[PDB]
């Protein structure tokens, strides 16, 4: 995803 | 209300140090950016810039540049130099509203509901939370604070009241509580507001999540909204009471007829029965807010209103005169207040201008009904999904028009990276009921 | 082949002292009934009498009395006095073959195929397996047996090899193994038997799981059919190789045409691509198994065939001749043998009886494709969920025709109660994600 | 039960 | 990544 | 105050994996007396030529000052993709990373953001590095290049140099390397400190690079 | 449930 810091809670 | 001259007032009486101005986003979250009173000009004069992308939660992708206009009729000063904190709305930088922020979008649809000769939209909230007790770490556990049951007396008066010192507590800073009480499940507590205006309402229900939030975290307690925390135990709910006024008189209330309601009200309940399917992702936003939907625990899982049942989608109280209301019991406490309550004014005003016919309200003979009959009678279930509650919201207009373009597809998308997310987990209970029998 | 006098001679020399007469349930779990060798006459007179209801699964209400007829050409001695084992089908006190059991279902249905003109339909599983070890109280953990990768030499020679144990002690029994190889996650194991008529195959089937989880005990692990029991990695499929035969001759091969299909063989793929949504509940009946059914493992995700892709759910292997074959991928190890065979034939037959066109296959040009242009283009996606998968299943014609009423009813009652009850648990995810956030 | 969230003591 | 399967080992 | 609290702070750039980073953007803006040099009060866009060619020096010499703007080993691991971080030099007014940013704000208070700078650098070396990069661009009247919108985040590293967006160095010891190879730097630090720094970073690349990580023995030591 | 016995596995 392009924005992978903000799905941190996800993974 | 309040004036610049009367905030500069009370930070000078009141040795205010911090100031915080508060906003939230899609996803309910109470957002802040904290402030020294040296700024407090600047506050004043709407020129706070931040980020204005967070309101996307966490589907933001670029940073943006938004300004901070303060609503002063929200200033109130925390009683823990002191805190004070401001409500503020977000524009662009063209000068006009920014269309995500669920503030605005809840202040256009009643703008565009005062149109149709209604002036104010008054709702009452009953939110319901759980106190777990903290570790030696800090970390919250699934014990409860107490053992009590509906309506008891268990945190009696000594040692942590934790539902006293917060009704005390929004006393202090200005809050007008009508009644508490113990919920059915231990552990869970109900604390219920006098009805106020719409945006007063979802204000005042995010400013009492921090509230309980801060002091149960004085208490060595951890206060919850999830929607249900415990399996095998109720739910936590936050059932709005709302009424519709046009001058000085409340619009639902027939003086003349015996049941005392009036075909206002019953196109109004009509409407929000109609798109109930389709505004239920909006007022069930967690994938675990449809593990509260289930039979057993007085959460409304089919679409139906009633007088008097155990669950009905929609209870008409018996007050009458100027406290005649309609309660809506399928919001969650988890639930955005703005986007939830724009949503069923929306349904409620696409009833009333459609002249819909409201449905027979159920009564006792339909705790003996399989799901086949219901629906043969007409009773259509509640999403019992987040994945099938998007579906459905995908197929309603009402909620479209409700949210605005922007705040739809940014919620839409959000919640289908959330489900997409959870799906993808093996479940505890998976492992326990296979890897042994397969 | 074998009859009544080889069972008796077969007892003699072999001193056989425990006879398993050996059937399934509806949801594919291997019951038997157990008996000393001196009721071995009335084993074979067809007068051993039991429940019955058992084939019910857990939904069964009633006691009944139901016989027992053993098939002959079943006979097999296991290799741990000896115990033997007979295959029976169940039949009811008036003599006709009860209408619930999924062998007697698939026996129909191969009749009624051979009126089509076809005469055999040749199945070969490719059944993948997980390991893991035991503790010390003998409950199995999380953790594998070995750490290998797709076709490497993990488990090498010497301290457990039950890969090794396992094909030996198959080949010693009687089976035909094709060959095995280590599969993509670590510790988990496939193994490939070679072709064989559809009640043969399953009857292996269900042998070979009943060895292998009783030769893993053995090795001090436990052995696990599980769809997808850890999140992360690959999950265990049970990909279906099948033909279709009339008369010494492979009724799938073209000499003339140089892809070297026949269109028999496209109108059966096209028939399973088109019922593919109805039988998904059948060949994916656990909760756990659409936590398979997510991209990025192999697993099939949307309804499409290709004789070269990554997960395509019907892939056409390169051999041709008399082995020429069409694979169905989304069949995963917990599925009943009998019943996803009965529905895959009846979709093939229901295609070729009514010739309908193959779509297009997929290639490479695939897999940048979102949903929406994936459905424009024609590509169904499969359900994800067994809730939506019994949604689609209730509204297909095709698996209700192969599986029979009483099996249908009683197979969507199961499903049913299994995700009721599982909806209802509040998941580890929904306590991490919730409960601070909100 | 249909009460069954008022009867969680027992259950 | 599209054969994410096939990447268990880095993630 | 952290100390005070029973806390630890830490300016390290990236102390956790998978999550965001720490960083230390810097908006600085230049001034010729009482007056904004950045400032255009008759263009719509509102830059003056004298910033463009500031962010096109800074542009051009952004590999030259990696090194000092992140100087240590690990700040290198907040420069991947997904974090914010600038991987790429290019500038732009909205972008998810960006390595130069330009506000919305105008008038006293427009200015350039350089957002690779991490709160671990030395604030004076680092200011200095782009202050001279800035004037090295001036002084030459360099051409800014385009501004990068949203459709780079659909380009791979070769489209991203045909088009001309050079990479930011991936290590510590690629840093150096371009380091050793600008000669806007070297005048920035002066040759005392300029040597210095290379001497003591190339002995704390050395001290690290020999370190067996327990990443490579998770890999390892099972597979081979 | 009429079956529970038959249920256990769920309860
Ligand atoms: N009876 C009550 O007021 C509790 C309501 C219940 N907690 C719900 O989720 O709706
Ligand atoms: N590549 C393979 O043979 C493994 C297939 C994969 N385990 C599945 O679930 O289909
Ligand atoms: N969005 C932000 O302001 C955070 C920036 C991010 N922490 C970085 O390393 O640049
Ligand atoms: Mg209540
Ligand atoms: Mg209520
Ligand atoms: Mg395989
Ligand atoms: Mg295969
Ligand atoms: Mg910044």
């Amino acid at each position: 995803p392009i924005n992978r810091g903000d799905l941190s809670r996800f993974i | 209300t309040f004036t610049k001259e009367d905030i500069r007032k009370f930070a000078e009486e009141e040795n205010v140090r911090y100031l915080r101005l508060q906003f939230t986003d899609i996803l309910g979250t109470i957002k802040n950016v904290e402030v020294p009173v040296s700024q407090l000009e600047k506050v004043l004069d709407n020129e706070m810039m931040f980020d204005g992308s967070s309101i996307e939660g966490f589907v933001r992708i670029e940073e943006s540049d938004m300004y901070l206009h303060p609503d002063l009729d929200t200033w109130v000063i925390f009683p823990w130099g002191k805190v004070a904190r401001l409500i503020c709305d977000v524009y662009k930088t063209d000068g006009t509203p920014f269309e995500g922020d669920p503030r605005a979008n809840l202040k256009r649809v009643l703008k565009e509901m005062e149109d149709l000769g209604f002036t104010d939209f008054n709702l009452g909230p009953e939110p319901e939370f759980f106190l777990f007790k903290l570790d030696e770490k800090g970390e919250p556990t699934l014990e409860l604070n107490d053992d009590g049951g509906y309506f008891d007396l268990a945190p009696t008066d000594l040692g942590e009241n934790c539902r006293r010192d917060i009704v005390l507590e929004l006393e202090d800073m200005g809050f007008d509580i009508e009644a508490s009480h113990h919920e059915v499940a231990p552990g869970q507590h109900e604390i219920d507001f006098k009805y106020a205006d719409a945006v007063t309402a979802c204000d005042n229900i995010q400013t009492f999540k921090l509230v309980v939030k801060t002091i149960a975290r004085k208490h060595n307690l951890h206060a919850t909204f999830m929607p249900k925390p415990l399996f095998g135990v109720n739910g936590s709910g936050m059932h709005f009471n709302v009424s519709l006024f046009k001058g000085k008189e409340n619009a639902f209330f027939d003086p003349n007829t015996e049941m005392g309601l009036t075909e206002t009200a019953y196109q109004f309940t009509a409407g929000v029965l109609k798109n109930a399917r389709g505004f239920t992702a909006v007022c069930n936003p967690l994938v675990n807010s449809y593990k509260r939907l289930v039979p057993g625990y007085e959460a409304p899982c089919y679409i139906a209103w009633s007088g008097k049942n155990r669950s009905p989608l929609i209870r008409v109280p018996s007050s009458r005169g100027l406290s005649t209301r309609i309660e809506v019991r399928s919001v969650d406490p988890a639930a955005n207040p703005y986007m939830a309550l724009a949503a069923i004014l929306e349904a409620g005003l696409d009833g009333i201008k459609n002249k819909l016919k409201v449905p027979e309200p159920v009564n006792q003979n339909i705790y003996e009904m399989n799901r086949e009959e219901r629906e043969a009678v007409g009773i259509q279930d509640l999403p019992s999904t987040l994945y099938t509650a998007l579906k459905a919201m995908r197929e309603n207009e009402v909620i479209k028009k409700a949210l605005g373009n922007h705040i739809y597809n940014q919620f839409i998308n959000s919640k289908s990276i959330e489900w997409d997310y959870y799906r993808t987990q093996v479940s505890e209970w998976e492992r326990d009921q296979y890897m042994k029998q397969y």
